[PDB]
């Protein structure tokens, strides 16, 4: 088929070339399917804790978990707006799509609650992302998974999950899936290249997607994708390391600011911050993005380096509450230039 | 069958293990019929929804559960025009004619509960709606209010709602409790592991009854016959290692931004949640006697700082990252 | 069945009506000619503005007023088909007037009708203003829309002076024939604020509570205004007598805090001493107590967190 | 089961809780139930009651079980009742049997319906918690201003014609002649202008008027009384005159009309609000424009 | 109709001279009444003055029998838009008498909440019908009402109730159900009530289940403290000498043992402090500005919520590095 | 694209054709309908997509000189009109009841526009009525919107046409529900069986047990909308009997048989 990212997926539990202790934790926790309470996973961006709720769903279900089964449903808000979800189904358990937007959550989200639950085995739900909610779709969450705690469970998937309410992460047990180190990504990029036979002459391109992926499963597996499709499927030593356009557009908007610090400059990095930003991404981690990058410069000093990350958490801050991002943005570029000049 | 959150909740008013003062409130009340509006508030995970359920089961009991009770919650909608018209029709309805059986078994209070869970996110507009409500109609109707927000419900409500604090769950508080669950499902502790489970849980008992029912999961697939120690319930309760939080006082206390930013990343690709972390720190900075005043001073503020900004919803990454920046450069 | 002074001794002609001398007698010699064209009357309430308006209408045209014209006000269901229909009617019907008066449809508090009535309005206005005249009561002229203002001519009332509210004080007082003090007269006038519907009600209350008008008795019933009061704490020097005037004048008074911080907003809007910078400030903190306020922690700390931080900005060390 | 009411002609039944539709938003029915019958009152903002009675010897089988003051209320919805009897009595021969029970206090209002091997049973959960009780917009017959006995029929198209129309603001005249030429009208005023409904005078269907000073024993001819109603009052009023007999009119000099509808029979009394004053001083007009 | 409600709604004032603390208000209407006018009486005050039981008590003492047909109640409980103004109150303010000459008197309870549409229409419906009618309108936010509203309406403003007050409703409680309650606790009550009626009755009815035996014992601090949960006195001062002689080891050992002895919240801590704190005498003024200020924080992080022990070392930095200045 | 056929009165099928008129008002009040014109013998309409599902067929064998060819390469052919336009047609055509048997009705498709001849005579009228819109869809629609769809077990049969009364209590159904504006039904399996229908709200408890009535696993509890008022109004059907299946605590349908045509209603959760 088309890309290494679902192809040769670990179908199995026993086909997992990650940590064993994470996967002995969760098999200990689906010995007994009855007992198991609602669960939580958080870690970073590409582990791969929705290949691990799989797993959990294959060894608690059995075969037959991934299923297509493409369904349409159509939810009525206040006064008269239509609204549609291409929500996924699948026997014995859903998941649920997160793309609808996050002031008119709560609708989709108690009918199809109260869809699986009804009053009757249970059937799990799987909700990926769920820090995208304002609070009331966790309010939600936390009274179906409290008062109908016999026939339902919740296991959710997400980073970065300080902005999960208090109460919520108490009633989950807490999953942690820590990213393979390096040693595991080359080890499984190994497996694939020999799985497909592909041209190695040195190992060490494979190290080098590894550790400049960040730990990212997907991240490496595209770039390998990138590089191979592009070589003839014959890898080389000397083949550089190709990057998405994002990371050149965010370090060239760096080096601009760096480089150029006037009225002018700022109006062309609001032109390119106006560019990326149509593109329907959240503006946290662009952010963060460009403060890493940033803080990489080898001319700046400590000085300009703390001030840099201290103007970024308070924009961040700046950002968490604000409606709009285009000002905290402009704010944080504003100072970083000032800071610097 | 059912997870110990649920399978143990508890179904009568002397079950509980810390409120004292409300639980007995409430067994006075059981012989008399001069029950007032109450407002629960606390911690998230004391059992105010168990106090409730309790109360109400002493009270009135399976057959007028149908009948002389209404919870309102999130699951529904809870606009202005919907609340208004449904406690104004539940709160007319005249008092239900219970059997002699009801009678005889239990003592039937001649009013009936209204329960709204979750008060906290209600918009104001709706509670100014429901003060009349609550006042004037209250001759044989009650409404019992719960969230854990107290600043979120206004102040009218806050005066005709007789408040019931509900006290942190601490180690104390809950030891004896813990003991009851784990001589109960027969889990084998050491030395001071269930103490070790309050001390990690934010002054709940629902996160620890989950970390115990882990943890004897763990030790039941495990099947050596050993007992729990503390360093299985601190892996799988998110703690930091002692010596992984030595190194990262080591590292700040050197002044370098390259190793300081590469071990945070480093540290941030483990996929830890910051907020245990900065407790961790915050705790080792306090228990040490190594520093002095300005320095414990200056780094509770910035502690205080960041835990604000992590629980407002912000990234871990970069908001840890200016935490161990500030405290390097003190 | 004792009527209230506010009705009791409402004007019923122009000239017992007081404040505006100027505009009285545009009144008076506008209703002698009787060539009286569409206007906009706006003002801060309880300046007699409706009651100008009857009183010209009365004086104005007599009998035929009271007898066929058809007067709307706010309590009337104010949809765009009804009152289109209704001064569509009202347009037509014309009897023998004489050829120096018109009719007169009297609009009062306007600002609250819906645009499309607005129109409504326009089109009859441009059909038949050659029978009929329209007149405004409102507040202020902004909520009507831009058209309607180019065919009438707009009339501002002013604030009454402290003279012509005293003269109609000691008017009223020798009517009612009750003992009064110079001191309870002025504190009257103070706490009236250019109000005179305040002050009768104030005046009422105190003779019907206390006898004597007096400067204690009014004292008493009801206190010193709020933003007088505010304007006195934000400009305050030591922040230990801006926190005890705050104390002792809102917090032991009953005084609820968004309405503390909604004063402290109107007071800095319209201060004039403050430095454009500190204003500013101001306002930012204000603004953040505010939401703060919103949000939930409506407690005093918050308000003496503001007056620090006021405080603070105003030194700047 | 403490009550008992078996009827058998719910037509009867469907055409008096029928009178009582055109009240905006039906609720809040204050039954009383007494060994004399059943009685609805129903009242809207506390300006118009209607109280509309049932007696015993209209239910074949009341009882009215009872150890107490033989005082009890209920109050329940009116668009659930009106709408529970109009649906069935259908065909031709159905019988149909309507059960009235109520359990003293505290029950739901169960009615039972029979209609060829078809059973319900219909519960209403009524509000006693806030019943303020005594209330009754009543009067005292000593200082009674006129009274007036009229039909249905001619009432009911002048009302029918008073609505369409408009006339959001209405009046209400009696005057007594000597010659026995007695006048009385429903005119109003509205947007077309001036509506004159001059009900007829002879004896044929307007079987008595006469005017009071003010003590209901001396009756004065040449004198006029003026009444100033809504309209909302008077379109209550219609759809109960549409099926009568006689329709007997009385108020008093304090402004309040009481409205007698006969149709044993059942009788339906109705009781209004006068306005505050006349517009202007209309009612010199009034016997000015009408005796031109 | 007794013995079987809330304390709240058990000794709610029937008559005028059952309401407490507001002597002046009431000498005020009662000579209003006995002259014979009422001149559209507004009420503004702080929730638990008694605003609406006055009111009550007023038309009651007034009407008689007439309350049920000619007294009308409006509140937030129904619905309040421009139509509801529209034709119910224009409707009812339109009326004759029936058996008395009285005033119309129409109860508009929270107000506040009304729009501003309905707001207009409502004062031009008191301006036009005050001949027969008269108004009240209750409300807690002035700010929220319509200024030409507050022109119109005579403003009564309800002052927190004085310690006179309370006492007296405390003596009058106690008296009706035979208990006996220490001048200590009195002092306590007087402290915790904050010109409140409402919390004085609620902590007074959960104060008498906590006794073993309703009879036959008194009321003590220790159980008024141990019945709501507020810190004692004592706790207080010995916190704060603390934090000002040991600067973090003991301090913050002695914060958790108070805290951990019974279940104190840091919120009524920081009320407590600030309350002990307001008295001190500071001549620098930037002490005084960074403990506000940092309580303030403080306290708006504990509304958002956070940790407890975070939030306890930040109130402990604070005022340890204030009181440095 | 030759869509002509002809409909002429007769004795037996014009109730049958009668009846597609009472949808008519409905479907106008609804979205649209869609069609599926095959052979010369079976075509099947639908409302495309609440929950309206409508698969009901009719017997074009009986009509005559009726033929269908279009371009979709296979047999079905996706088809759509507005059906308000529908009524006009029937409506003046239910007039002329009186007199007129060589009128028929003749329709031609061309391109947009159906032409419909009629011949009334009052000296003869002619009316050229036109369909306005008769707008195809994509090919691959067809298999999405299948609307072939029935279950078993739990079979209720109605209750024959010998008394009257039982329409009536459907009927009764129909009138109240609109006057006030959930619906649950009970089944058993118990030999013949009793319907009973119940509505719970706060304070409105409408039950009704049917104690003797002719009509023929168990507890099959289910709440669904109040679009059943439809399905009651199908119940007419007075040449034939009507079936009705009700299971799975989820779905209903209403199979209303009529000569050799059959149609169902579905109604989701
Ligand atoms: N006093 C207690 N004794 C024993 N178990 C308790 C006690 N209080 C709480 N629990 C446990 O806590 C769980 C029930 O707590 P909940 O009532 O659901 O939480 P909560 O009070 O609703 O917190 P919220 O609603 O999120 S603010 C069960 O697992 C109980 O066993
Ligand atoms: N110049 C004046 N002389 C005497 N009485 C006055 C004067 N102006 C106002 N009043 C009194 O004010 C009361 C009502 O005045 P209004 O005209 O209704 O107030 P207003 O200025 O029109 O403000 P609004 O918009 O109507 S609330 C009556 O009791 C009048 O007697
Ligand atoms: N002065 C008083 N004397 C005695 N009891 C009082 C007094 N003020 C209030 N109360 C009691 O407090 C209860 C509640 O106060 P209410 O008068 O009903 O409401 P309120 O004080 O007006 O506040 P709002 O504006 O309605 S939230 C009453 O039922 C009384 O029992
Ligand atoms: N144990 C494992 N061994 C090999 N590959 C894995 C393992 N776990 C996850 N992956 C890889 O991760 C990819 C899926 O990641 P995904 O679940 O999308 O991450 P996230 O849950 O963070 O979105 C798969 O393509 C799979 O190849
Ligand atoms: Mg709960
Ligand atoms: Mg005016
Ligand atoms: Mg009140």
């Amino acid at each position: 088929m088309s890309l290494w990212v679902d192809k040769y997926r670990p179908k199995s539990l026993n086909a997992l070339s990650h940590n064993e202790e994470l996967t002995n934790f969760l098999k200990s926790l689906s010995d007994q399917p009855r007992d198991l309470p609602h669960l939580l996973l958080y870690g970073p961006n590409g582990t791969g804790k929705k290949t691990r709720c799989m797993a959990l769903l294959e060894s608690i279900f059995g075969p037959g978990v991934y299923r297509l089964k493409i369904d349409v449903r159509q939810f009525v808000t206040a006064s008269n707006r239509k609204l549609e979800l291409n929500v996924v189904s699948s026997p014995y358990h859903l998941e649920i799509t997160p793309s609808d937007m996050g002031n008119n959550d709560r609708i989709v989200i108690q009918e199809l609650l109260k869809e699986v639950a009804q009053m009757e085995r249970y059937k799990c739900v799987i909700i990926n992302e769920a820090n995208s909610l304002t609070k009331d779709a966790q309010a939600a969450l936390r009274r179906t998974m409290e008062k109908y705690s016999k026939n339902i469970r919740l296991i959710m998937v997400c980073d970065s999950m300080s902005p999960i309410i208090a109460p919520i992460k108490s009633r989950c047990l807490l999953i942690r899936c820590p990213a393979p180190s390096d040693s595991e990504i080359s080890t499984i990029l190994s497996d694939v290249v020999t799985n497909e036979r592909i041209q190695l002459e040195t190992k060490d391109i494979l190290k080098r997607i590894a550790q400049a992926s960040n730990g990212n499963l997907r991240v490496s597996l595209l770039m390998l994708e990138s590089m191979a499709l592009n070589n003839e499927l014959a890898l080389k030593s000397s083949s550089p390391i190709i990057k998405p356009d994002w990371i050149i557009v965010i370090h060239k908007l760096t080096r601009k600011i760096v480089k150029e610090r006037s009225v002018n400059s700022l109006i062309e990095c609001r032109a390119v911050l106006y560019d990326l930003l149509a593109h329907c991404i959240p503006a946290n981690i662009i952010l963060k993005e460009l403060t890493f990058s940033l803080l990489d410069v080898e001319t700046l000093n400590t000085t300009n380096k703390s001030s840099i990350i201290e103007y970024s958490s308070v924009f961040d801050e700046r950002l968490s509450l604000g409606n709009k991002a285009i000002f905290h943005l402009e704010g944080f570029i504003a100072k970083v230039m000032c800071c610097l000049d | 069958q059912q997870p110990w959150v649920e399978k143990y909740r508890p179904k009568n008013l002397d079950e509980v293990t810390a409120q004292d003062h409300a639980v007995t409130v409430l067994k006075k009340t059981l012989k008399s019929a001069n029950l007032p509006h109450m407002l629960f508030y606390g911690p998230p995970g004391t059992g105010k929804t168990s106090t409730i359920l309790a109360l109400t089961k002493e009270l009135y009991g399976p057959d007028l559960m149908k009948s002389r009770i209404l919870e309102l919650n999130a699951s529904d909608e809870r606009g202005i025009s919907i609340v208004r018209e449904k406690v104004k029709n539940f709160a007319r309805l005249t008092v239900s004619k219970p059997s002699k059986h009801d009678l005889e078994n239990y003592p039937c209070p001649p009013y009936k509960i209204i329960i709204l869970d979750e008060a906290d996110s209600m918009t104001a507009d709706a509670q100014s709606a429901l003060r009349r409500t609550m006042e004037t109609y209250s001759g044989v109707t009650r409404f019992c209010l719960i969230c854990n927000y107290v600043t979120r419900i206004i102040d009218p409500l806050a005066s005709r709602c007789s408040k019931f604090r509900f006290k942190a769950l601490d180690a104390s508080n809950a030891i004896d409790r813990l003991r009851f669950i784990s001589e109960q499902e027969n889990v084998k502790c050491d030395d001071g592991v269930l103490e070790r489970i309050l001390d990690i849980s934010a002054g709940d008992l629902r996160r620890g009854i989950t970390l115990l029912q882990s943890a004897s999961k763990g030790a039941q697939y495990l099947g050596d016959g050993k007992n729990i120690t503390s360093t299985q319930v601190e892996e799988l309760a998110g703690v930091v290692p002692h010596d992984i939080l030595i190194e990262i006082v080591e590292k700040v206390k050197s002044g370098d931004f390259d190793e300081i930013k590469k071990y945070v990343n480093t540290f941030m690709k483990s996929g830890w949640s910051a907020a245990s972390v900065v407790n961790q720190l915050h705790e080792y900075y306090i228990t040490n006697d190594n520093f002095d005043t300005n320095f414990k001073n200056q780094i509770s503020w910035l502690l205080f700082t960041t835990d604000s900004r992590l629980n407002n919803g912000t990234n871990e990454h970069i908001q840890l990252l200016n935490l161990l920046v500030k405290i390097s450069q003190l | 069945l004792q009527l209230p002074w506010v009705e009791k001794y409402r004007p019923q002609v122009l000239s017992d009506i007081v404040g505006n001398k100027e505009t009285i007698d545009r009144l008076q010699q506008i209703a002698k000619d009787g060539n009286m064209p569409h206007m906009i009357i706006s003002g801060m309430p309880g300046i007699g503005k409706t009651t100008s308006v009857h009183c010209l209408a009365h004086e104005l045209l007599g009998r035929s007023y009271a007898d066929g014209v058809l007067e709307l006000n706010a309590s009337d269901d104010r949809g765009i088909d009804v009152v289109r229909n209704q001064i569509k009617h009202f347009a037509q019907k014309k009897l023998h007037l004489p050829p120096g008066k018109h009719k007169i449809v009297i609009l009062d508090e306007a600002d609250s009708m819906t645009a499309g009535a607005q129109q409504a309005l326009r089109r009859t206005m441009e059909l038949y203003s050659n029978s009929t005249r329209f007149a405004f009561a409102c507040n202020q002229s902004n909520k009507i829309i831009e058209p309607l203002q180019s065919r009438c001519a707009i009339l501002r009332y002013s604030k009454l002076s402290d003279e012509d509210v005293l003269k109609r004080l000691l008017q009223i007082i020798k009517l009612e024939d009750v003992k009064y003090t110079n001191d309870g007269l002025e504190a009257i006038i103070f706490t009236a604020e250019g109000d005179m519907r305040q002050a009768i009600n104030n005046l009422q209350s105190t003779v019907a509570g206390h006898g004597l008008v007096n400067a204690d008795n009014v004292f008493k019933i009801v206190d010193s205004p709020h933003p007088l009061i505010v304007k006195k704490m934000l400009l305050a020097s030591n922040l230990e007598d801006s926190i005890q005037i705050l104390r002792t004048d809102l917090w032991k008074k009953g005084y609820s805090s968004i309405d503390i911080v909604t004063t402290s907003f109107r007071v800095t809007k319209n201060l004039a001493q403050v430095k454009e910078s500190v204003r500013l400030e101001m306002i930012k903190e204000i603004g953040l107590t505010h939401m703060r306020i919103l949000e939930g922690v409506g407690t005093y700390l918050q308000l003496a967190s503001m007056l620090a931080k006021i405080h603070k900005l105003n030194n700047k060390a | 089961n403490k009550f008992s009411a078996s009827t058998v002609h719910l037509e009867h039944i469907t055409t008096a809780l029928s009178c009582l539709t055109p009240f905006g938003s039906k609720d809040d029915v204050l039954i009383f139930i007494d060994a004399d019958g059943l009685s609805f009152v129903r009242e809207n903002n506390h300006v118009i009651k209607i109280q509309l009675l049932l007696s015993r010897e209209l239910f074949m089988s009341y009882s009215y079980r009872n150890e107490t003051e033989d005082h009890m209320k209920l109050c329940v919805k009116i668009n659930h009742i009106l709408d529970s009897v109009s649906v069935m009595n259908r065909n031709s021969d159905d019988i149909v049997e309507c059960t009235l029970s109520y359990d003293g206090h505290g029950s739901p209002f169960v009615l039972i319906f029979e209609d060829s091997f078809i059973s319900e049973r219909v519960e209403y959960s009524t509000y006693l918690i806030k019943d303020f009780d005594t209330n009754g917009l009543e009067l005292d017959r000593e200082r009674i201003s006129f009274e007036a006995i009229i039909k249905g029929e001619a009432l009911h198209s002048a009302l029918k014609d008073l609505k369409e129309i408009g006339c959001k603001e209405c009046y209400v005249y009696a005057k007594t002649e000597a010659n026995d030429e007695n006048v009385f009208a429903l005119i109003s005023k509205s947007q077309l202008g001036f509506s004159k409904i001059k009900l007829p005078s002879n004896r044929s269907i307007l079987e008595k008027l006469q005017v009071f000073d003010g003590d209901s024993t001396t009756v004065i001819d040449g004198f006029a009384v003026i009444g100033f109603f809504d309209f909302t009052s008077f379109d209550k009023i219609r759809k109960s005159t549409k099926i009568a007999s006689k329709v007997l009119f009385r108020m008093d000099v304090h402004g309040v009309l009481s409205v007698n509808i006969l149709s044993p029979g059942i009788v339906i009394e109705v009781c209004m609000l006068e306005k505050e004053s006349i517009d202007e001083a209309a009612q010199t007009e009034i016997e000015l424009l009408m005796e031109t | 109709s007794k013995e079987n409600l809330p304390w709240v709604e058990k000794y709610r004032p029937e008559t005028l001279d059952e309401v407490y603390g507001q002597n002046e208000v009431i000498t005020t209407v009662r000579k209003f009444v006995d002259e014979g006018k009422l001149p559209h009486l507004l009420f503004y005050g702080p929730p638990g003055t008694g605003k609406t039981s006055t009111i009550v008590a007023l038309a009651r003492e007034i009407y008689g029998k007439n309350y049920s047909n000619m007294v009308l109640e409006l509140n937030a409980s129904d619905d309040r838009g421009i139509d509801v103004v529209r034709n119910q109150i224009k409707d009812f303010a339109s009326t004759r008498q029936i058996f008395s000459k009285g005033f119309k008197l129409i109860i508009l309870d929270e107000a506040d909440a009304m729009t501003n549409a309905a707001q207009n229409a409502l004062r031009r419906v008191i301006e036009r019908y005050t001949k027969n009618t008269r108004f009240c309108v209750l409300a807690n936010y002035a700010h929220k009402l319509t200024p030409a509203l507050l022109s119109r309406c005579t403003r009564f403003r309800f002052q927190p109730l004085p310690q006179e007050a309370i006492e007296r409703r405390i003596a009058n409680v106690l008296v009706h159900e035979k208990l006996k309650l220490s001048p200590n606790a009195e002092k306590a009550l007087i402290e915790l009530s904050n010109g409140d009626m409402r919390r004085v009755l609620n902590v007074l009815q959960s104060c008498k289940a906590t006794l073993d035996n309703p009879d036959e014992d008194e009321i003590s601090d220790d159980v008024i403290y141990e019945c709501c949960g507020a810190p004692r006195p004592s706790d207080l001062k010995a916190v704060l000498k603390s934090i000002l002689e040991d600067d973090w080891g003991t301090a913050h050992y002695t914060l958790n043992k108070v805290r951990s002895a019974k279940g104190l919240a840091l919120i009524d801590l920081i009320e407590g402090i600030v309350k002990i704190l307001e008295d001190y005498e500071l001549q620098n003024e930037e002490t005084r500005v960074h403990l506000l200020t940092k309580l303030a924080d403080i306290e708006y992080s504990i509304s958002k919520g956070g940790n407890d022990q975070i939030q306890g070392s930040a109130v402990i930095g604070a005022i340890k590095a204030s009181f440095e200045n | 694209m030759k869509l002509k056929l002809i409909v002429n009165g007769c004795e037996a099928p014009d109730d049958y054709k009668l009846l597609r008129t009472t949808i008519n008002t409905v479907a106008s009040l609804r979205k649209t309908a869609i069609l599926r014109f095959n052979s010369e013998r079976l075509t099947i309409i639908s409302t495309p997509k609440d929950t309206g599902q409508l698969w009901c067929t009719i017997p074009h064998d009986v009509f005559r000189l009726y033929t269908v060819i279009s371009a979709r390469e296979l047999n079905t052919i996706t088809m759509e009109c507005n059906c308000d336009s529908l009524l006009s047609v029937f409506k003046r055509y239910d007039r002329v009841m009186n007199q007129g048997s060589s009128s028929n009705m003749t329709i031609k498709l061309q391109s947009c526009a159906l032409g419909i001849t009629f011949e009334e005579i009052v000296k003869v009228i002619m009316h050229s009525f036109k369909v306005p819109v008769k707008l195809l869809f994509r090919a691959q629609d067809t298999r999405i919107q299948e609307p072939m769809i029935n279950y078993i077990q739990l079979m209720m049969y109605k209750l024959p046409p010998i008394s009257g009364e039982f329409g009536s209590a459907f009927h009764g159904f129909i009138r109240r529900v609109e006057r006030y504006s959930h619906i649950h039904l009970m089944g058993v399996k118990k030999k013949d069986v009793e319907l009973k229908i119940i509505v719970n709200e706060l304070d409105w408890h409408l039950e009704i047990c049917w104690n003797g009535p002719l009509d023929s696993s168990t507890h099959e509890v289910i709440i669904r909308c109040k679009d059943w008022k439809v399905c009651s109004k199908l119940y007419a059907a007075f040449e034939e009997v009507v079936l009705a299946i009700s299971h799975d605590e989820s779905c209903v349908f209403h199979c209303s048989l009529d000569e050799r045509g059959q149609i169902i209603y579905y109604i989701a959760r």
